[PDB]
């Protein structure tokens, strides 16, 4: 699991 | 008659949604008065956003690093600061499309109109709820941060939300338009714990108000129920506990249809217990929890913006 | 990641919406250069809308019986005429903030956008289908008459639906912007019969593909099915028919997922059979039908418009 | 059953 930015 | 999953008007937004390019990064910003506000994490680089130090990584940068476009037009940045998570780029052109607005941070519940953008240019707007969990469930990818979240009262835009980064369960986390983070979020690509989320009770029985309203009323019956034994189904099936003060909100539904809000309540611990048997409420077979009470009268009864 | 039912920005169309009263009728006006385009029962009376002769009531007015009003200027009426169930009404001011623009007449199955408006003034924004039965799911109030539909490329808006009335069932019935009803319908308030409906095949594929490029694949399977086949069991739930064309349609998210489409086709015949077993697609118990293959790709790749 | 002017 792994916060993604955008 | 209908009822449907209504976004506000998107033209005052769009007038104020600009492009930002810092380095290799390509993301959206808000231009209102001479001020572009847009993500910190523009400021990044490939391999640096396991734990990003972003005092330094501003402190290295100059205005001339930051490249802002506004449709056909570039602006000069002449100033540049931190606020929380976002950064003030301050422009040398006030925006003169900037409507009448406000910096609002909402509560859980609360749903609110996403103009979702990139390059700068509008996409398409559709609606949603922050959840009690303080994620939302919105449709964005790569390059969508900046995008904003809105209300409109009359003349006035609400902004509530801008968009900063996906969950690895494919849900959305962002700030207010201070910067400050909805839930316990932080902007670092890392396993962060969202919590278990819950289901937005006030909601459900707005939405079962507009289904009254819409002439859906296959669901309701002749018991009414106190509140206190209400509020024990509820935390059996996951759903927020109902106060007062909810009853309250409810108040105007209550009196267009004539069913008491414990009476509704009533209604919604029958189809907690024993479903929907095959039928649908509103065109849909499971129980909705994004309208709250003022999206129903809203759009049961007209109301208009400027 | 996500997927919402999302409209196109509606800023181009809110800058066109106009008010336009007729005698004790308000309704709301299309403003495109200098023409404002609107319901021609607007020209009513409340006693003769069984059977109202539309060229009797027309010749006797005058242009001073068309008041318009365009946010807080009023626009002066120097010609009008009638174009099938459409007013043309000639006004002196072209609309500085016409949009590129075309009027298209859609196909049952084709969404569009909504922006709802009373009083001249735009409330929200939906997306919705037209109905194979020429009908729209919409949610629309009195005085939301002359409201538009529209799908956006770029910078041109494709008008395709004028709204016109609701019927008994509270769905809703409208023209396309030459005036045409859309199905069978005529501006009478009498009792017309809507076609019984149909779910959109073509579209509930569409969706089912959106669910699996947003990771929802249990519903997939190893077989495959002949259209033929399929359109026997499509026959039995009440969908459409499949074509080759949808077949080719359907082909880019193919491609994209590496599901060939009766592959697909058998997976949809399997959840027709034997229903969903309490999971949900995209967060819908229901298989949805209001998404198009480009309405799909659209959101999935993040296309902008001007 | 009516239709209804909107």
């Amino acid at each position: 699991s792994g916060v993604t930015f955008q | 008659s209908g009822f449907r999953k209504m976004a506000f008007p998107s033209g005052k937004v769009e007038g104020c949604m600009v492009q930002v390019i810092c380095g290799t990064t390509t993301l959206n910003g808000l231009w209102l008065d001479d001020v572009v506000y847009c993500p910190r994490h523009v400021i990044c680089t490939s391999e640096d956003m396991f734990n990003p130090n972003y005092e330094d990584l501003l402190i290295r940068k100059s205005n001339h690093n930051f490249l802002v476009q506004a449709g056909n037009v570039q602006l000069r940045v002449i100033g540049h600061s931190m606020q929380n998570c976002v950064l003030k780029l301050k422009v040398d052109t006030a925006n003169p499309k900037t409507p009448k607005y406000k910096f609002v941070r909402i509560q859980p519940g609360q749903t609110f109109s996403v103009l979702a953008c990139y390059n700068g240019s509008p996409s398409g707007v559709y609606q949603c709820a922050m959840r009690p969990n303080f994620t939302i469930k919105g449709s964005f990818l790569n390059g969508s941060a900046g995008s904003v979240g809105f209300n409109i009262d009359y003349d006035c835009v609400s902004f509530c939300y801008m968009h900063h980064m996906e969950l690895p369960t494919g849900v959305h986390a962002g700030t207010d338009l201070e910067g400050n983070f909805y839930g316990p979020f932080v902007d670092r690509q890392t396993a962060q714990a969202a919590g278990t989320d819950t289901t937005i009770t006030v909601n459900v029985l707005a939405w079962l108000y507009a289904a009254v309203i819409n002439g859906d009323r296959w669901f309701l019956n002749r018991f009414t129920t106190t509140l206190n034994d209400f509020n024990l189904v509820a935390m059996k099936y996951n759903y927020e506990p109902l106060t007062q003060d909810h009853v309250d909100i409810l108040g105007p539904l209550s009196a267009q249809t004539g069913i008491a809000v414990l009476d509704m309540c009533a209604s919604l611990k029958e189809l907690l217990q024993n479903g929907m048997n095959g039928r649908t409420i509103l065109g849909s077979a499971l129980l909705e929890d994004e309208f709250t009470p003022f999206d129903v009268v809203r759009q049961c009864s007209g109301v208009t913006f400027q």
